[PDB]
């Protein structure tokens, strides 16, 4: 499945100040079954990453700063983790901002 | 309740009086109309600027911070009139906190959220709830801002049975992260980045009075082409390595009020009296 | 020229030295820059603010126009100084002309364009090209706003041969209407829309300065995600009968330089001497 | 055919305060052959115009003040007012500002 990935809201800084990213993805996860977006974060922390972990990832799970949006739409209700990628998705990872 | 015009005024607004949606009658609401900003600088300037400008009836302002001796609410209202003479400006010469927070929010018609610190960001929007009011949000630090619009119009607290305005705990549930929290002070700020976001908040505040938007609706449902119930988060990024881009300006619906959320949900431990005592104790840093 | 920074200096920016692509190196870049407004009402204002505000080495500004006795530019310049008095800001206390505007642009590194009349708007993007200039132009009228950064990099007149970034004729061909010019006077104008539109040309202006971005490129291509060859005009329509609204800011990716342009464009018959003569007479009306 | 059609600039004012309008045109034209954009001009102006002609329309040409886009595409090389129209196309009408 390729799909097009984006961050924004002072989290791209963690990925050397891009925001679009574009990689195909194998369609089947490391156990068989379809990739899930368990899977995207575990990829994209372990290989895109470009600096230090802590701010985008902690205990197995995304740091409760940041929202996920699979088309534009909440990743809550269409899957929340465990969502089946699909073949064209776009996934965005914004960092809540609490300054002003 | 002024009903007339003064030709001092006419000749004043004249310029955004003749434009579609804005007579004489929908004018009045500016000038009757009482809006809270919370926090002074930054977000505070250009979000004030821009509503003295359009002759806000009254304009509060909070914040206990000095200049870099004179306070900066001081500061900034000695700024505004110099804009417009004629509203009232009201200064709350100190910094918000549970104790008084609700008694600085009873009287004001719309509030808005400029306050840099993500505990007191929770704070308003469970007081704005509990009293029945509609939050503009704005957040802004270094190169990235955004903005939305929250419990408008206003839904009382629990009743999720009708298409309800989210909460800003409905919307960003649980997180402020603890170590991921930068401040404007900590991390900079791009001058265009906050002037944006601070204009778009009077913007939208402006809109909520002169379109009657914190009125609530006719059993009849709200129209979603105010995008109230269904608002939407603008996210502006400043890339300084680039022009305007099409990503410059992404717009993320948002969902209605969560039947779960802990404050404006349903079967909700939260109580004025509660936030008062220290009762959802803001230690989630 | 300068080199260093003052401690004076060095308090001021401390808030943007600290953001990525703005170091003591990236501060200097505003200092020695010299940006110029043409018109000081409306768009005027909040562009010179916020250059003002990142302090932009020198800050043109051109208006003949009075307040509604003293003229707006002294007005807006008496402003100024109170939000950053280290600025060298520099009025043309008149209106500009085909007579004068080659005068008035040649020592200056950006042009903003706030002009608000339509053959004036023509003429200095003609002018901007010949001379070799990096055109932010920027409108606002009632309800709705645009802008875009033309001539980013500043490519000479007939060079069709390369990538080459879009004159104000080659975008915006040949009209304007001439019945259907409606002017801020005519047709009024909410604040916000003139706001988020002045604030953005500043913040355009300063990215082509702090990144250098009017530098043509190394015989190697200019990156596409600059936008500056291929550049967005963004289109903000103000909505005051709804919240912030997913096609509330609409970006239309634009072509480079129309080898057939009147102006820019392969076999013009378009010379500073000509528009001081009268040449392309402005009479498109 | 059935596309979206956009308004903006102090055009939409002409369309009472509408800016967003979807309505499925005839797939063939008068003379049978395929919907051009010399079409949509001719069906918008006489049938969903709500005002006075002058501002969108003069002298069976659109007024040289308006831009028209093709999904978000310069009209002028991908057809320039005889486009064969696409079942979902997306065609906006901005009128350009010359005031500040
Ligand atoms: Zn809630
Ligand atoms: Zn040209």
């Amino acid at each position: 499945i390729p799909i097009t990935v984006d961050f924004s809201g002072g989290l791209e800084m963690l990925f050397d100040n891009q925001r679009r990213h574009s990689i195909s993805l194998p369609a089947k996860d490391t156990e068989g079954k379809p990739v899930t977006i368990a899977f995207l974060i575990d990829y994209i922390c372990k290989k895109l990453m470009k600096d230090p972990t802590d701010l985008f990832v902690l205990d197995n799970h995304i740091r409760p700063g940041i929202l996920v949006l699979i088309n534009d739409a909440d990743w809550e209700l269409e899957g929340e983790e465990a969502y089946e990628i699909q073949p064209n998705d776009n996934i965005l990872f914004v960092s809540t901002l609490h300054g002003g | 309740t002024q009903k007339s015009l003064s030709k001092e005024e006419i000749e004043r607004y004249s310029r955004q009086m003749i434009v579609p949606g804005m007579g004489k009658e929908g004018q009045l609401r500016l000038m009757n109309a009482k809006v809270l900003i919370i926090g002074a600088g930054g977000l505070g300037c250009p979000a004030a600027q821009y509503l003295a400008g359009a002759g806000v009836g009254t304009i509060g302002i909070v914040d206990g911070d000095s200049v870099e001796g004179m306070l900066k609410v001081d500061s900034l209202i000695t700024h505004l009139i110099e804009i417009n003479p004629l509203p009232v400006y009201v200064p709350y010469r100190f910094d918000l906190t549970p104790q008084n927070a609700a008694q600085i929010i009873k009287p004001w018609d719309v509030i808005l959220d400029c306050t840099d610190n993500p505990a007191t960001r929770y704070l308003i929007s469970d007081v704005c709830v509990l009293l029945g009011k509609p939050l503009v949000s704005a957040a802004s630090v270094q190169k990235s801002g955004q903005l939305i619009v929250l419990n408008c119009p206003p839904t009382p607290q629990g009743v999720v049975n009708k298409k309800a305005a989210p909460c800003y705990r409905c919307c960003f549930k649980k997180p402020p992260p603890p170590s991921a929290q930068t401040s404007k002070g900590e991390a900079g700020i791009m001058g265009p980045v906050v002037g944006m976001m601070g204009v778009a908040q009077a913007g939208e505040a402006i809109k909520i009075l002169v379109s009657q938007l914190h009125m609530p609706p006719k059993g009849e449902e709200v129209s979603p082409e105010k995008n109230l119930v269904q608002p939407t988060l603008l996210i502006y990024t400043y890339d300084l390595n680039s022009a305007i881009g099409p990503y410059s300006f992404r717009a993320l619906k948002m969902g209605g009020r969560k039947k779960d959320c802990f404050a404006c949900g349903e079967n909700s431990t939260l109580t004025l009296d509660g936030i008062k005592s220290g009762n959802p104790n803001y230690v989630q840093q």
